[PDB]
C-alpha cells in the first residue's frame, strides 16, 4: 500500500447501488448511521453531500460571527 | 491596519466611564470572547450585559465592528439589542441588554405548552426575523436555546452574532439546504422556525434517538420530522407547519407573509407563560 | 474543488506481478482492461495513471466551457 | 452577486430584438444548454445560429459571461465565430456563425481522402489553432466530429467553448495526448497531438483503437503513443514526416502551431474545393 501517490475521486455505481473510491471514514460512518442500500439509491448526491457537512462541523470553530445575505 | 481599527472604533465607541455609567456589577462567565458581566445602567434602571473584551490579544476585529455599525442604527423590542460600546484602557467593553428569565428550552422539556402558547412565541420570533432579514442578517440558529423568555412572557432572540452570543447533538434545525451544503438563505429561519415549533408541542428535540448522519440524511430527503400524533394538531397549525416546512425553498413561506398566517390570530397573552416559566426555572440548575 | 476526492498510495510487486493497495474498482476495471500481466510489470506507473484518468472521467458531470493555458 | 451578473451582460449585450433582425426560425436542439435555432441575419442574409438559453437556470454564468468578452474582441475564419447577444424577457441569446453541409467525421468514413486534401484541411485547422492558442485557448477536443465543413470545402473548427457547441463520451478518447490520459500538466501542444490523430484517421478512413478496450487502449497512448497504422508503406514522406512532428511523445519536441504552418506536407495540398464532391456523396449517402 505504499509506492506511487494518486488521487481517487468518488463514485456511485446506480447499479450495483454502492459507492466507489470512498474514503475509510466515510465508509464506516455511512454502514453504521443505516443508511440503507435503497436510500442511497434513491439520492446518492445528498448522502455524500451529508457526509461532508458532517466530517466538515468537526472543523470549524464554535466561534459564530454576524452572516448577511447577498 | 492594526492601528486603523483602533481609529475606526474611536467613531462608533460612546464617550462616559462605564464604570460609572453602570452599577452591580456581576461577573457571569468567562471565556475566549472575553469577560462578560451583568450590570445596571445607573440612570435609567436598565439591566445590561458587559463584554470586556481582551481586544490586542483577540482574533478579527472589523467584523466585530461591523455588526456594532450595523445594530447600533437598528433596534427591535424581540432582539437583544447593542446599548454602547466603550474603550478603557487596552480593552473593549460591549454593553448588549440583558433580559433575566429562562430559556425556551427549560420550558419545552419541564411543561406542556399549548397551540395558543406556541402561536405566541412564533409571532414574536416571526417579527425578529422579519426584522433582522429587512437588515440582510441571517440568523441560522433558530431554536428554543436562542430565545431568551422574560419572567414577563416577553421574547428576545439572540445568538445572531458575536456580539449577542448566549451569555453563559445533531443539527436537528437546518434546513434540507444548509446540511446539503447548498446555498442558502433567509428562509432557513423560517424552516428552523417550524422545527421550533415542532419541538414545543412535543416538548422535546426532533431526533433524540437517532444517529446523527440519519438524522442529517433525513433532514435533506424526508424534511419535516415526525410527530408522535400529527392528528391532535389543529388544521391551522398543521398548515403552519407546513408552509414553514416546504423543501421547495421558493415555496417556503417568508416571515413577513407568515405574520399573516391565521394561526397567529390563536395566540394567547405572553403572560399565559409566566406560571410555565416559573415552574421551569424551579427545576434545572 | 472536490472535497469528494482523497489522496491514495498504490504499489506494484515485481515478484507476483500485482498492484498493492489497489482500489477496489480499480482492481475490477484493470481486470477485464485486457492490460496484460507483462505490460503492467513494464510500466505500474502509467497503469495507475491510466485508471486514475478514467476515474476523473466518470465521475464528473463536467459540461465543457472554454479553457485556458497557465 | 447575481446582480453583476446582469450588469455586465447589458454592458455587452446589442440593442434591438433578434426577432426582427433574423429570421426564418427553425429548432436545431434541445436540452439543458438551451434550445438551438436555425435563423438568417435579415440585411446581410448571414446564417447564423441562436441558442436560446434558460437564463436564471443555467448553471455556471460568470463563464458564459467570459467566454463572449474573449471572442468578441477576436475573430477568425476558421472558427465558429460571436455575432451578438442578447437579453429576450429573461433569456440571454447567443449568436453564432452557422455553416451548413457536413462534418469532417461523415466524409471520412463515406470517403476516401487523399494526401493533397488531408494536407488542405490539415492547414486551416492549423490555423485556427495557431489563433486559439495566441488567445491563450487549449480545445481539447480536436477530432473530426468538431470540424464543419461547407458544401464549400471551407472549414470551421467548433465545440472549443460553450458558446460553441453543436450548432463519443463513451469508447476512448482515441484523440487525447499521452500527457492529457496520464493525468500530467499539459498545455496547447495536446491540439498539435490530436491534430496528427485526426490526420491519421482521415488517412485510414477510420478512427484508431475501434475494437480496443477503453482502458488498453488508454494505457497504449500512455506507453506507445502512435496508434498501429495498417499500411505506413502507403504514406509519403512528407506525411509521415509531418505525423512525427505531431506525434511526439516529448511535449518540448512537439511542434507547435506556428511551427507547423510551415511544414512541407501543407505545400502539397489540394484546393479546399477538391473536397466538395466528397462533402456529397457523403451527405447524399444521408448524415
Amino acid at each position: 500500500p505504499s509506492d506511487f501517490e494518486h488521487t481517487i475521486h468518488v463514485g456511485f455505481d446506480a447499479v450495483t447501488g454502492e459507492f466507489t473510491g470512498m474514503p475509510e471514514q466515510w465508509a464506516r460512518l455511512l454502514q453504521t448511521s443505516n443508511i440503507t442500500k435503497s436510500e442511497q439509491k434513491k439520492n446518492p448526491q445528498a448522502v455524500l453531500d451529508v457526509l461532508e457537512f458532517y466530517n466538515s462541523k468537526k472543523t470549524s470553530n464554535s466561534q459564530k460571527y454576524m452572516s448577511f445575505t447577498d | 491596519s492594526d492601528e486603523e481599527i483602533l481609529e475606526k472604533l474611536r467613531s462608533i465607541v460612546s464617550v462616559g466611564d462605564p464604570k460609572k455609567k453602570y452599577t452591580r456589577f456581576e461577573k457571569i462567565g468567562q471565556g475566549a470572547s472575553g469577560t462578560v458581566y451583568t450590570a445596571m445602567d445607573v440612570a435609567t434602571g436598565q439591566e445590561v450585559a458587559i463584554r470586556q473584551m481582551n481586544l490586542q490579544q483577540q482574533p478579527k476585529k472589523e467584523l466585530i465592528i461591523n455588526e456594532i455599525l450595523v445594530m447600533r442604527e437598528n433596534k427591535n423590542p424581540n432582539i437583544v439589542n447593542y446599548l454602547d460600546s466603550y474603550l478603557v484602557g487596552d480593552e473593549l467593553w460591549v454593553v448588549m441588554e440583558y433580559l433575566a428569565g429562562g430559556s425556551l428550552t427549560d420550558v419545552v422539556t419541564e411543561t406542556c405548552m399549548d397551540e395558543g402558547q406556541i402561536a405566541a412565541v412564533c409571532r414574536e420570533c416571526l417579527q425578529a426575523l422579519e426584522f433582522l432579514h429587512s437588515n440582510q442578517v441571517i440568523h441560522r440558529d433558530i431554536k428554543s436555546d436562542n430565545i431568551l423568555l422574560g419572567m414577563d412572557g416577553s421574547v428576545k432572540l439572540t445568538d445572531f452574532g458575536f456580539c449577542a452570543q448566549i451569555t453563559p447533538g445533531t443539527p436537528y434545525w437546518m434546513a434540507p439546504e444548509v446540511v446539503t451544503r447548498k446555498a442558502y438563505g433567509p428562509k432557513v429561519d423560517i424552516w428552523s422556525l417550524g422545527i421550533m415549533a415542532i419541538e414545543m408541542i412535543e416538548g422535546e428535540p426532533p431526533y433524540l434517538n437517532e444517529n446523527p448522519l440519519r438524522a442529517l440524511y433525513l433532514i435533506a430527503t424526508n424534511g419535516t420530522p415526525e410527530l408522535q400524533n400529527p392528528e391532535k394538531l389543529s388544521a391551522i397549525f398543521r398548515d403552519f407547519l407546513n408552509r414553514c416546512l416546504d423543501m421547495d425553498v421558493e415555496k417556503r413561506g417568508s416571515a413577513k407573509e407568515l405574520l399573516q398566517h391565521q394561526f397567529l390570530k390563536i395566540a394567547k397573552p405572553l403572560s399565559s407563560l409566566t406560571p410555565l416559566i416559573a415552574a421551569a426555572k424551579e427545576a434545572t440548575k
